[PDB]
RNA sequence: CGCGGGGUGGAGCAGCCUGGUAGCUCGUCGGGCUCAUAACCCGAAGGUCGUCGGUUCAAAUCCGGCCCCCGCAACCA
RNA sequence: CCACCAGCCUACCAAACCCUGUCAAACUCCGAAGGGUCCCAGGUGGAGCCUGGGAGUGAGGGCGCGAGCGAUAACGUCCGCGU
RNA sequence: AGAGCGCAAGGGUAGAAGGGGGCCUGACUGCGAGGCCUGCAAGCCGAGCAGGGGCGAAAGCCGGGCCUAGUGAACCGGUGGU
RNA sequence: UCCCCCGUGCCCAUAGCGGCGUGGAACCACCCGUUCCCAUUCCGAACACGGAAGUGAAACGCGCCAGCGCCGAUGGUACUGGGCGGGCGACCGCCUGGGAGAGUAGGUCGGUGCGGGGG
């Protein structure tokens, strides 16, 4: 990775650009609430998925943690967090579909959506690729 | 002093003979030279300017044009470069100059070459023009071996009016160019 | 000025540059 | 490389275009702001002989008499792309005559 | 913590819009480069900053490629 | 280095900045005095 | 966590402040004297300059984050 | 597979480039609402402007909204527009 | 135009502010309409007038440097001059 | 009033990149030459002078083509002066006025002003 140091921590308004379309894969898992998801609740659930469906089909992941994440050391009040404890959280908005699966009958899909859901603090949603396109 | 024998060779011989191959409609598309450039890597003495005054004085008589020297862009400390402090020579023949410095290149520097045996045919950059490198310079004429201190080659760049290097391949070959093929 | 190149076989070339005399040993003639 | 033409528009008024060709040379009086011309004494469109340098001090003043036959002063010379020595001093020089 | 800094805001920008009057020499505009080019009636200074040359109306001008200009239309 | 320039035939002094090691052994540049008008100037 | 110092051939230290070429002692290796070893004599080899970035024509050298070692400090109720 | 350096394979990592899909206070091809100002007009109001006499105040607090800090903690803290 | 513009960053910029050359010293004196900014004091921009000048054929440009940092009231004392 | 060309402006890509074609009488360019004015950190490449011959190849001029570039609605939406209403909040919903960006349909290889030469 790359970008530079700390960054402020700004709102989570209306999920405007949170909301989004299938793009790879038949089955997807978006959000509904607002979050800062955690590098480790995004991978807990990714592993979580394949730990289900082993050798299975293809997971992707469509949101990425570059927001560094930060936090003082059980202190009192000087100077910007050294941070990073939970390091890097990714913005989403309810409506941002996360992760698709692919190559995996429905109830395969079912389940290893299902449970990625779970690794999740928010409320989640399971959606078949419609027919909306471009 | 407008006349010499390479001068005539391309009007009344080669000119027309370029129509052959290509025939072209008009007097102008028929390919033409008009630049013969030279320039000495000298890096190597760009120490002091010391040993450079002669290269200079011994370009100026191979071509008959007092040579000019280049400096140096950028700097590199990878090879004591900075500024422009460094040095190269650049010499632009055209004219008359040009026509009499081909002949005795292709009638008497090239064959007096060491181990010659053929002019690079690759070396047509797309485009039709010509390059390439001599690593001796007492294979010219007005050369004696007692006056040479040092053996500083160089190479020179010609360029024609030729669109591709097809038709320029041919040009060069009629005027004298005794290409490895 | 004009200069005869005294190719080392006939063929007493004819040009111009400096220096007329020239001892040119062997050329395109060979 | 126009850039002396900007530098010209700046000042005053009254730029004094000077076009020239191979067997050509032409000059206009153009009060811009409005970009229309006032004077125009051209040569090859005149009728004057063949010598450049001796016709152009020639058309210079041919500007001279239509020029105050009207009511101008502002020598605003745009020496154009050409550099001031050859037929354009001459031009220049020439229309100076008065 | 080695950050706690800034220098001081220098207060530029446009300092006459269009249509307001002006009396010659007063300031037009001060700015950090060319954001705006001179024109007719308008000097410019060292700084880049850009004065009336006489009494008059202030007009901005966009001219695309050319960049924008600040024009005094005089009268009196 | 600091410097004031000295006018000749005369004591005049003006605001001025040389600049020593560097380039710049002798310095004698032109500036318009009050009285009089126009002359060298010596570093001093 | 705070302030200060340090990390360079196998060991222990120079070099840095003031950028251009890495030095000292020991050990190691080859060859000598000895019956033989050591001592001693003659040669030779060996260094990512902790790590990741930045400045510069160029970084052991200057700037910044990180890991490691050292010392100091951690007080008033 | 080999050495003269050459050739092919490469469900390994990967510069540039392209397609799909995205993130950014210190990125912007774009870009509102609004705000600022000048001109003209409505506006006679415990309006406004000019010169003077007298002051107090210079610890604010909560609430809404917009950000930083904090932990998208605090009857927390620091600014901004209101109240 | 992603380069360069001495040096941090930003704005600006080849229709030059960038690279090269000739002559050059306006890194002038005496002023200064009108402004920017502003509690004070400071800081900033500046057309033009006079003197005597530099480059240009001229229109013109020059009161340092592409710009924004490179700085210090008053007191006390030093040196030069009227 | 009409047509071609030369010079010079105005807006500032719907004016551009590129591919095809056409124009030399006129104008323009290349083009012949380097004695003179002038010029090259070398060179008549550039700048310059004196100019016939040849040419429209190059450059430019005009005209076609929509591959790139550029322009680009309508409709709806995000957002939002102002006014309200629901929940622990991270938030969300209505009324009123304003209203994007992206994207879709489409558009473009220009429009014009003054002087001059020419049918
Ligand atoms: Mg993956
Ligand atoms: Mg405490
Ligand atoms: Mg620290
Ligand atoms: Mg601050
Ligand atoms: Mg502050
Ligand atoms: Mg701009
Ligand atoms: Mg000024
Ligand atoms: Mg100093
Ligand atoms: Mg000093
Ligand atoms: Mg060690
Ligand atoms: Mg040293
Ligand atoms: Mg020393
Ligand atoms: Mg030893
Ligand atoms: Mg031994
Ligand atoms: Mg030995
Ligand atoms: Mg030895
Ligand atoms: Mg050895
Ligand atoms: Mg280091
Ligand atoms: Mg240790
Ligand atoms: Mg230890
Ligand atoms: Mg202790
Ligand atoms: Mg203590
Ligand atoms: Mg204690
Ligand atoms: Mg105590
Ligand atoms: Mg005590
Ligand atoms: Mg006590
Ligand atoms: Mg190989
Ligand atoms: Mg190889
Ligand atoms: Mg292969
Ligand atoms: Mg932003
Ligand atoms: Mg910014
Ligand atoms: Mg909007
Ligand atoms: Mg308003
Ligand atoms: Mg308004
Ligand atoms: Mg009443
Ligand atoms: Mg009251
Ligand atoms: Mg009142
Ligand atoms: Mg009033
Ligand atoms: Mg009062
Ligand atoms: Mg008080
Ligand atoms: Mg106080
Ligand atoms: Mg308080
Ligand atoms: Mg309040
Ligand atoms: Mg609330
Ligand atoms: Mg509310
Ligand atoms: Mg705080
Ligand atoms: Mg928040
Ligand atoms: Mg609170
Ligand atoms: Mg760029
Ligand atoms: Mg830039
Ligand atoms: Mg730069
Ligand atoms: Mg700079
Ligand atoms: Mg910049
Ligand atoms: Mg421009
Ligand atoms: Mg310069
Ligand atoms: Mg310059
Ligand atoms: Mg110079
Ligand atoms: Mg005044
Ligand atoms: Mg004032
Ligand atoms: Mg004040
Ligand atoms: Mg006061
Ligand atoms: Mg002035
Ligand atoms: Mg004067
Ligand atoms: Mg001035
Ligand atoms: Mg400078
Ligand atoms: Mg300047
Ligand atoms: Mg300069
Ligand atoms: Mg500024
Ligand atoms: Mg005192
Ligand atoms: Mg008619
Ligand atoms: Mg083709
Ligand atoms: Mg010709
Ligand atoms: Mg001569
Ligand atoms: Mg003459
Ligand atoms: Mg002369
Ligand atoms: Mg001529
Ligand atoms: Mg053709
Ligand atoms: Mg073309
Ligand atoms: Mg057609
Ligand atoms: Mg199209
Ligand atoms: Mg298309
Ligand atoms: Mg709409
Ligand atoms: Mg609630
Ligand atoms: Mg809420
Ligand atoms: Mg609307
Ligand atoms: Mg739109
Ligand atoms: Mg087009
Ligand atoms: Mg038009």
């Amino acid at each position: 990775r790359m970008k530079y140091r700390k960054q402020q921590r700004g709102r989570l308004k209306g999920a405007t650009k949170g909301g989004d379309y299938v793009a790879f894969g038949d089955f997807g898992l978006v959000a509904l609430e607002p979050a800062w998801i955690t590098a480790q609740q995004i991978e807990a659930a990714r592993v979580a998925m394949v730990r289900h469906f082993r050798r299975g089909g293809k997971i992707f992941i469509r949101i990425f943690p570059d927001k560094p994440y930060t936090k003082k050391p059980l202190e009192v009040r000087m100077g910007k967090g050294k941070g990073n404890v939970e390091g890097y959280v990714a913005v989403v908005k309810p409506g941002r579909v996360m992760f698709e699966v692919a190559g995996v009958t429905e109830e395969q899909a079912m389940e290893a959506l299902r449970i990625a859901g779970h690794k999740l603090p928010i409320k989640t949603k399971i959606v078949r690729r419609d027919a909306y396109d471009e | 002093p407008l006349d010499l024998a390479l001068k005539r060779k391309y009007y009344e011989e080669v000119r027309p003979e370029l129509i052959r191959r290509f025939g072209y409609q008009n007097v102008w598309e028929v390919p033409r030279l008009e630049k013969v450039v030279i320039n000495q890597g000298l890096g190597e003495a760009k120490e002091d300017a010391r040993i450079l005054e002669k290269a200079a004085q011994e370009l100026a008589l191979i071509t008959g044009q007092k040579p000019a020297v280049t400096r140096a862009k950028k700097s590199i400390s990878n090879f004591k470069l900075r500024k422009g402090m460094p040095i190269g020579l650049r010499v632009t023949l055209r004219r008359d100059r040009m026509w009499i410095f081909l002949e005795k290149l292709l009638n008497v520097a090239l064959p007096r070459i060491r181990d010659f045996r053929g002019l690079n045919p690759n070396s047509f950059d797309g485009r039709g023009n010509y390059n390439l490198g001599l690593r001796e310079q007492l294979i010219f004429p007005e050369i004696t071996y007692d006056m040479v201190d040092a053996l500083r080659g160089m190479d020179i760049a010609v360029v024609t009016t030729a669109e591709t290097d097809e038709e320029a391949r041919a040009l060069l070959e009629l005027l004298g160019f005794p290409f490895r093929k | 000025v004009p200069a005869r190149i005294i190719c080392g076989c006939g063929n007493v070339i004819e040009t111009y540059s400096t220096k007329p005399e020239i001892y040119v040993e062997v050329c395109s003639k060979c | 490389k126009f850039r002396v033409r900007n530098r010209i528009k700046r000042t005053g008024r009254l730029r004094l275009s000077v076009f020239r060709s191979l067997k050509h040379i032409y000059a206009q009086i153009i009060d811009d702001e409005k970009g229309v011309t006032l004077v125009s004494a051209s040569s090859l469109a005149l009728k004057l002989k063949g010598n450049k340098t001796e016709v152009a001090r020639q058309v210079g003043r041919a500007l001279a008499e239509k020029a105050l036959a009207l009511g101008i002063k502002q020598v605003a010379f745009d020496r154009g792309p050409y550099k001031y020595h050859g037929r354009v001093k001459a031009l220049a020089e020439g229309a100076r005559e008065g | 913590t080695k950050n706690g800094r800034d220098s001081q805001a220098k207060r530029l920008g446009v300092k006459r819009y269009e249509g307001q009057v002006v009396r010659a020499g007063n300031i037009l505009v001060r700015q950090r480069g060319t954001r705006f080019k001179p024109g007719k009636n308008v000097g410019m200074g060292r700084d880049f900053t850009l004065f009336a040359l006489v009494d008059g109306v202030v007009e901005f001008q966009d001219r695309g490629r050319l960049g924008r200009y600040v024009h005094v239309r005089p009268l009196a | 280095l600091l410097l004031e320039c000295t006018e000749c035939k005369r004591r005049n002094y003006a605001t001025e900045k040389n600049k020593r090691n560097t380039p710049n052994k002798l310095e004698l540049r032109k500036y318009c005095p009050w009285c009089r008008k126009h002359t060298v100037h010596r570093e001093v």
